[PDB]
DNA sequence: TATTTTCCCTTGACTGACTGACTGAA
DNA sequence: TTCAGTCAGTCAGTCAAGGGAAAATA
């Protein structure tokens, strides 16, 4: 029964949660900043500026060094390339709408551990 | 609508008073042709409808000539139709390219003479500037003659200095009181 | 020496195969076992390897193929149309004259963007039904590869998934860094090889090196970035500098993480800086609402007439030209006058960039602060 | 020759290493307009005598032109015609053509400039060029030249990240040293240095572009030698020349800098030492009234006629000529109708003219616009 | 016959020209003379236009010469460009100006067939091949090297304002990079303010181009000096006709076409209404027509009011009057204030209005003039005298020669006396001499109403005061056709308007036909550009407001 | 090159809150 | 002469249709 259970939960389950778990530190901070901004506002779309400000605040809270805009843009591009978000960052830069590609409860369940 | 069209038993109050003006302005037909043959075109602006005057003019004068009439008041006319009538039936041939071909044809031969009658030039179907450009290039030729009429208060806005430079316009105050019975579609 | 430089250039830049593998024991074992099954036997299978870019997806296949007949490699960028793919397949299989085989599909996700996914559907059908043994493995960066496919092609798609994540901690990253910058045992000069290994050993525990490693670990665990870092660091080694030093790694780390927007702003001129300060003021007063050239020009005129010196009395054409120049670098995007312009910068970035500006006067600084 | 460029040059030369060595697949250079991304790399690749193919993205507006020009230049450097249609065919032909002896164990470079257009050509072309060393596997390096930072070249899917590089911002000393080198042999180097110094002091505030600045210097030089030719001033009269030349440069800043006056006319000069107006004024006054910041607004013909009658204290009969004259202006782009609901019934017009032109027009016929424009 | 559910139904010259039984033969002589005169007019006008266009093209050719002088290590060389219905022929002439002089290779392009760079280059290379496959600028350079083995290429963009901005930018950018290997020259056609250029070509792109600008009242002054101020042409006009023509030209539109049109309309009306227009021709033809005249023609000559008061004498009067007026214009234009007038038009108007002797106001400045002005004016007068031969004023030329050769106050006073005696001696109003009305026409209302008619004024007159053309005492301070009743009642919901119209039409007198008349009036009003139905009331529209 | 569909931006009337002139102090 | 309560006259927020150029298809 163990073999069948492993097969069924390895070939059917979604891999978003463990992909979030294995993500880097700055990526986790970016996710936390987006979640906090959404809690403040309640909308499913937000520009890059508010998320960047929330991320600066969270980095100051964590004691991390001051992050530049280009580094945040690179992190966002990497996150988009794996479709964890939805964005069109090719041409517009500071005014990018960012949407969660998965449910918020899954993100919280991944980030609680 | 039909009930109104059927009822036409009314009679004008001043009968002979209006009748005399008809001849008063009919006396100008010879002057009209005198002007028109020498490189001008004639426009009618007045309160009453000129269709009666146009009919009398075509009966009295437009008999021994090649003439084509445009009923611009019809709600379904466009310049393509008049171009088709010119090329297919007036000419024995069997829209910009068509206009170029017609201009070239009349440039080739000066033996063809046409009288272009336009009952209404300011109708909603011919208020476009490009259509007026086409008609101006047509009537700019010395082998086409133009009699036209305008009734809109804001009519002259339709053409500009270049377009009015194309038409060698001549004006004629003809203030009849004829009703617009045929023109009004109700 | 030239030999070690050539060896490392071949190691990092070309990403040539290497014997040492990191945290992929189970995945590579399974992949090579399946390849052996599909080679020694007639069974056909289909596998997708999903991972973030630069995580060494290519290496697994490139090494398990060596663990093992014709192979076909298809990249989504070269063949964009089904006719091109058919031409390449016919030419590579040496059956062009006529008209088990291994299919390798790089950039698999793009193949889901075709008009009918005909190539993928046919490959799935022949894998599932045809007696000829065919093995198909695709490379994937998107985590939603299961939703870009049609229902039927998904039905025939065997759900064999490999996940290449960077599931290793910081001390393991330290071990990886130590091992990656080590000469092998095949080098001609052996005493220098041992001394080089001793030097990299010593560099391993230097805490200023640990600063660089922690920083670039927070940025990106992707090994491609680390290889780029090592190559850039190695570029600063010649005969006069026989060994690498922690200061070199600090220099490389700083050179890898400099912001471009601040540099561009540092590249601007006086009038551009003044216009940007006026732009920041207008954006502050009008919270997140657009503007045009006239309001900015009036604000600038007010500043120069009232607070600034009588010098810098510039007309309208020069300010319009400066606005055109700023629009040319795509720092200002429309939503020519009376046009709803907007800004593409952050306030603190402008402040920091002005902090480094060489010849910034004092009145302009006060205006920026005020 | 390259001046004040020794950091990036040495970095690049170290990057190349040896001919049989391997290098980066993609290096992305970025900077400002005249930063030097083109002269430096061209002089470097000419000095090193390496196989490099120079390509302009503006000229090759089509993919086929780009690939065929690349292939023809490469074949000409190696040494009839090669024509390819897709990227895959170009890759195959490149693998076929690089097998020459002289192109066997050397790095072949594909220099691109004005690459800002590559993002607007096709979706997959840029990733194809980024991963060229993987696909061709023939010791290939490709450079990128741009004025936009790499942040705006990133596709959504992500690709092979090039190594980013910045060419440095210039300075007063660097700019003068670049300028103070190509001196006219007919006068002193100190004279040229002083000329560059005063030119920078006048113009560096806004016009930092080295190309524009050198063009301005070339244009402005002949006026500067007149004081010493006529003998009224000596070569040591710094203050005298400054006073003589400063207003001339200040005026050239207003005129030549915007190129309102053609250079030929500039050099020649220095060597030689009715009812339409009222309709337009009424239109303008009606447009800017119920801020000048928010822009004009459309107005109907009724108010235009009313304003025109009110302004003119004379009997202006509403003839057809004035009606046609109104619409004779909209064809000069000085007006614009909006809505196109009807062509004759109440044509609303919007007046797209500047204030200075209106003021000059009013000055022509002795009328004041200002007194009617504040409310 | 002409009414159905379809919109297109189709059903000697002198006989039309002459309708009165007065004289047909004199009528057909008048018509031929009129046609000959107008042919001469048109020929001379064409000569003037040709001369002006050649004058412009000379300057353009010289500009191109100086531009290509530069083409004869790049050191920042730019692209030479020159900014410049009838236009179709205009540039056509330019072609013959350029092909015969500058280069054998010149092409024209139409914005209708240049949507992208590909079509632009394809058409350009096709035209280049005619003037003798994914082409490029390298293809152009290779072709140029093949054919020339120095002459540049000229491209005519006859409607630059209609091109695509991207195509222009790309073409200029790619062209500037190959000036060393492929010469290019551009000629833009512009019929608007040149500032539009800066709104299409960005300054970054525009920095690559060296632009030159190349091009109304002067035209009219010159043509009127060569039409009416010349003695050769026999027919002339009176004061008011000229005043109306000028006051429409320099007030309504700076167009000379309608001025020439008014000239020919005046000529036609004068030759149509007046039989004695047969009388006036060139002097030999005039006399030979004089010799044989019908009795009724002699009757008409006998009844002329100018004759009741009382040709060669009038003609010599004109030939001396025009020279004296030219001298007066030379005098007036010399003054810095220009009191009498700026152009010859105002000089002739003020000389013809009345006996000029502000006249003393101008003489006041005349009294305080310097010596060099006198010398220059005398030299100009002498060259004017030498310009025209067959002079009846040779003795005056000798006198002014004596005046000038002597070269304080008395001499200037004497020469002022000489010129004042001249202007008193020759210039006069024309109607003072008899038999003027043969040559002259004046029906100001006819021409003025024909050329610049007023539709709105006529409509308002018809709709407000029907008595103006219906002479039955219908108005002197209600009893009018219902059209006027409705229009006046407008200056308005339909129910109240209909009730008021019904009560008014009953006061002026089963009656259901009043409703029918109301409907007809409303419909005919709607057909005119007056009203449009609204929803605030049953209908409330006031487009007129006048 | 010709034909058919979609939501964004313009016009307009319905609706509910707002505030200028008035009064009285200080 | 500017700052507190009143009211009448004012003013902006709010709920719908439809034109029309971009988008899609042949
Ligand atoms: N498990 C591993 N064992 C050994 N080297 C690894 C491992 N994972 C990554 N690498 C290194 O990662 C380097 C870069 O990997 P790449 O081959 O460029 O990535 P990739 O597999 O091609 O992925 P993409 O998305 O196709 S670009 C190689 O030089 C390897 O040495
Ligand atoms: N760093 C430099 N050192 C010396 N001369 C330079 C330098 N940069 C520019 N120049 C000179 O200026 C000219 C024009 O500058 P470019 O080299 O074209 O600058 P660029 O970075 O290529 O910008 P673009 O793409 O040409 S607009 C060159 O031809 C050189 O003569
Ligand atoms: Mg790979
Ligand atoms: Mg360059």
């Amino acid at each position: 029964i163990a073999h069948s259970m492993e097969a069924v939960d390895e070939m059917f389950s979604s891999s978003y949660i463990t992909a979030i778990k294995n993500s880097s530190v700055l990526e986790q901070s970016f996710l936390r900043a987006i979640l906090a901004e959404f809690r403040r506002s309640g909308l499913e779309e937000a520009t890059f500026q508010q998320i960047y400000s929330q991320h600066v605040a969270l980095c100051r809270m964590e004691g991390l060094p001051y992050p530049t805009m280009s580094e945040t843009m690179a992190v966002c591009s990497h996150l988009g390339s794996c479709r964890l978000l939805l964005v069109e960052p090719s041409r517009n830069d500071l005014l990018l709408r960012v949407r969660l590609n998965v449910s918020q409860d899954d993100v919280l369940y991944a980030l609680k551990d | 609508q039909t009930l109104r069209n059927l009822l036409s038993k009314v009679s004008p109050s001043f009968s002979a008073e209006l009748k005399q003006l008809n001849q008063q302005y009919e006396k100008l037909f010879h002057k009209w042709m005198l002007q028109l043959h020498l490189g001008f075109n004639i426009v009618l602006y007045g309160l009453g409808s000129k269709r009666d005057l146009l009919e009398r003019f075509r009966t009295t004068m437009l008999q021994d000539s090649i003439h084509v009439v445009i009923n611009g008041f019809f709600p379904g006319i466009s310049v393509k139709s008049v171009l088709n009538s010119i090329t297919e039936e007036v000419l024995d041939h069997m829209i910009l390219d068509q206009l170029d071909w017609i201009v070239n044809k009349f440039k080739e031969d000066s033996s063809l003479e046409l009288f272009l009658l336009i009952h209404n030039l300011d109708s909603q179907m011919l208020r476009g500037e490009k259509s007026q450009q086409i008609i101006g290039q047509l009537s700019s030729l010395h082998n086409i003659y133009l009699i036209a009429s305008i009734d809109h208060l804001n009519a002259p806005l339709m053409w500009d200095h270049a377009k009015q430079s194309l038409f060698n316009w001549l004006w004629y105050e003809t203030t009849t009181y004829s009703p617009y019975t045929e023109e009004t579609s109700y | 020496l030239s030999q070690v430089q050539r060896i490392l250039r071949e190691r990092f830049c070309r990403q040539s195969p290497h014997s040492n593998l990191f945290g992929v024991q189970v995945q590579y074992k399974h992949l090579s076992e399946l390849l052996k099954r599909t080679a020694l036997h007639g069974e056909s299978n289909s596998v997708l390897i999903i991972g973030p870019r630069g995580s060494g997806k290519t290496m697994l296949i490139n090494h398990a193929l060596k663990e093992l007949v014709l192979q076909v490699h298809l990249n989504g960028l070269l063949q964009i149309n089904d006719k091109i793919a058919l031409k390449e397949i016919t030419r590579q299989l040496n059956l062009e004259n006529v008209v088990p085989v291994i299919f390798i599909l790089d950039e698999f996700d793009l193949f889901a963007h075709h008009k009918n996914q005909t190539l993928l559907y046919n490959l799935f059908d022949i894998s599932q039904s045809a007696q000829t043994p065919i093995a198909v493995i695709g490379l994937t960066c998107r985590l939603d590869i299961l939703e870009l496919l049609e229902k039927r092609v998904k039905s025939r798609f065997s759900h064999r998934q490999i996940h290449l994540m960077n599931s290793f901690g910081f001390p393991q990253y330290v071990k990886i860094f130590k091992e990656q910058l080590s000469l092998p045992a095949e080098f001609p000069d052996k005493v220098f090889a041992e001394k080089w290994n001793e030097n990299v050993q010593y560099l391993s525990e230097d805490r200023s090196v640990q600063e660089v490693l922690q920083k670039h670990f927070n940025i990106s665990k992707n090994l491609r970035s680390l290889h780029m870092l090592l190559m850039l660091a190695l570029n600063r080694v010649t005969a006069s500098h026989p060994f690498m030093t922690a200061v070199d790694l600090m220099e490389a780390s700083q050179l890898c993480s400099m912001d471009s927007k601040a540099n561009i702003v540092h590249g601007l001129s006086v009038l551009e800086i003044c216009l940007i300060i006026a732009m920041k003021h207008l954006n502050d007063i009008y919270e997140e609402e657009p503007f045009n050239f006239q309001m900015v020009y009036n604000e600038f005129q007010k500043f120069v007439q009232r607070k600034a010196h009588s010098v810098y009395n510039f007309e309208k054409p020069v300010v319009m030209k400066a606005f055109e120049h700023l629009q040319q670098l795509e720092l200002i995007k429309p939503m020519r006058e009376y046009q709803l312009m907007k800004l593409l910068l952050d306030n603190t970035q402008i402040m920091n960039a002005l902090q480094k500006y060489p010849n910034c006067p004092t009145d302009v600084r006060q205006w920026a602060t005020s | 020759v390259v001046l004040c460029r020794e950091s990036q040059v040495s970095i690049l030369q170290s990057l190349f290493g040896e001919r049989h060595h391997f290098s980066f697949p993609s290096i992305f250079i970025y900077g400002h307009t005249a930063s030097g991304k083109t002269y430096v790399t061209q002089t470097l690749l000419k000095t090193l005598e390496l196989p490099h193919v120079f390509v302009n993205c503006v000229e090759c507006f089509t993919l086929r032109l780009l690939l065929e020009q690349i292939l023809n230049k490469l074949n000409h450097l190696s040494s009839t015609e090669i024509t390819c249609e897709t990227f895959n065919d170009f890759v195959r032909l490149f693998k076929q053509v690089t097998t020459a002896e002289n192109l066997k164990d050397q790095t072949v470079y594909i220099v691109l400039d004005k690459a800002e257009y590559l993002r607007d050509m096709e979706a997959n072309l840029l990733p194809g060029f980024l991963r060229l060393q993987e696909l061709a596997d023939r010791n290939v390096t490709v450079l990128f030249l741009s004025e936009i930072v790499w942040e705006k070249f990133r596709p959504n899917t992500g690709c092979f990240e090039p190594f980013v590089l910045y060419f440095p911002d210039y300075s007063i000393g660097n700019l003068q040293k670049i300028l103070s080198h190509d001196h006219p042999p007919e006068y002193s180097a100190d004279f040229y240095a002083a000329y560059i110094n005063i030119l920078l002091g006048v113009f560096y505030t806004v016009c930092r572009d080295l190309k524009e600045l050198r063009h301005l210097a070339v244009l402005n030089f002949p006026k500067y030698c007149e004081p010493v030719v006529k003998g009224e001033a000596s070569e040591r009269d710094t203050r005298k020349l400054w006073r003589n030349i400063e207003p001339h440069l200040k005026k050239a800043m207003q005129t030549v800098y915007l190129r309102e006056i053609s250079s030929s006319q500039w050099e020649k000069l220095q060597k030689d030492d009715y009812y339409s107006k009222f309709i337009l004024i009424a239109a303008y006054l009606a447009s800017y009234n119920p801020n000048h910041l928010l822009g004009p607004k459309p107005f109907p013909l009724d108010r235009l006629l009313a304003i025109l009658y009110s302004i003119v204290d004379s009997r202006v009969a509403p003839t057809a000529n004035i009606f046609s004259q109104i619409t004779s202006l909209v064809t000069l782009q000085l007006l614009t109708l909006v809505g196109h609901d009807d062509q004759l019934d109440g044509p609303k017009y919007k007046c797209t003219v500047s204030l200075d032109f209106i003021r000059a027009i009013a000055r022509t016929v002795n009328f004041d616009i200002i007194k009617y424009l504040y409310d | 016959t002409s009414s159905m559910s379809k919109g297109c139904f189709v059903f000697p010259i002198e006989d039309y020209f002459n309708k009165g039984k007065n004289e047909p033969e004199d009528s057909k002589l008048r018509f031929e003379t009129y046609q000959l005169i107008w042919q001469q007019m048109k020929s001379e006008n064409e000569r003037l236009q040709e001369e002006l266009n050649k004058n412009l093209f000379d300057n353009l050719i010289e500009f191109l010469q100086k531009s290509h002088s530069g083409f004869q290590q790049i050191k920042l060389r730019e692209i030479p460009t020159a900014a410049l219905t009838d236009h179709d022929l205009t540039f056509g002439s330019l072609t013959e100006a350029l092909q015969n002089n500058v280069t054998p290779y010149v092409v024209s392009l139409q914005a209708k067939d240049c949507p992208d760079m590909k079509h632009f280059l394809q058409k350009l290379i096709s035209q280049l091949m005619d003037c003798c496959t994914h082409y490029s600028m390298d293809s152009l350079s290779s072709w140029y090297m093949t054919v020339t083995q120095s002459p540049p290429v000229v491209v005519i963009l006859k409607d630059m304002e209609s091109f695509a901005t991207k195509v222009l930018q790309d073409f200029i950018i790619i062209s500037s990079q190959h000036l060393h290997e492929f010469p290019l020259i551009l000629i833009f056609g512009i019929a608007t303010s040149p500032i539009i250029i800066h709104r299409l070509l960005p300054h970054a792109v525009s920095s690559l181009l060296c632009i030159e600008l190349f091009q109304c009242k002067e035209h009219l002054t010159t043509v009127l000096d060569k039409l009416l101020l010349t003695t050769q042409f026999p027919f002339k006009i009176n004061e008011k006709v000229l005043q109306v023509l000028t006051n429409i030209f320099l007030y309504h539109d700076f167009s000379v076409q309608n001025f020439i049109k008014g000239l020919q309309l005046s000529l036609l009306e004068h030759f149509y209404s007046q039989p004695l227009s047969v009388l006036c021709c060139n002097l030999p033809e005039a006399k030979r027509r004089i010799n044989f005249l019908s009795n009724n023609q002699c009757e008409n000559i006998r009844r002329l009011p100018s004759f009741r008061r009382y040709l060669e004498n009038l003609h010599v009067y004109h030939m001396n009057y025009f020279l004296v007026l030219r001298c007066l214009h030379k005098f007036t234009s010399s003054l810095p204030k220009y009191p009498l007038g700026r152009q010859i038009r105002e000089l002739y108007c003020t000389c013809l209005e009345k006996n000029i002797w502000e006249y003393a106001s101008v003489l006041q400045l005349l009294r305080m003039l310097a010596k060099d002005e006198l010398m220059t004016i005398l030299e100009k007068c002498f060259k004017v005298f030498k310009s025209y031969c067959e002079n009846h004023l040779g003795s005056t030329a000798k006198r002014i020669e004596e005046f000038l050769a002597q070269f304080f106050e008395v001499l200037r006073e004497n020469v002022v006396n000489f010129i004042d005696c001249l202007v008193r001696e020759y210039l006069l109003p024309p109607e003072t001499q008899p038999l003027h009305e043969v040559v002259y026409f004046s029906a100001a209302h006819a021409l003025r109403e024909h050329l610049n008619a007023a539709p709105r004024i006529a409509l308002h007159t018809a709709l407000n005061n029907p008595y103006y053309y219906l002479k039955n005492e219908a108005l002197k301070s209600n009893i009018a056709p219902d059209i006027c009743i409705a229009y006046k009642l407008h200056l308005i919901n339909l129910v109240d308007w209909s009730e008021a119209f019904a009560t008014v039409v009953t006061a002026a007198e089963m009656n259901e036909i009043i409703h029918a008349r109301f409907i007809r009036a409303v419909s005919e009003l709607e057909l005119l550009g007056f009203i449009k139905p609204t929803k605030q009331k049953t209908d409330h529209v006031a487009r007129l407001t006048w």
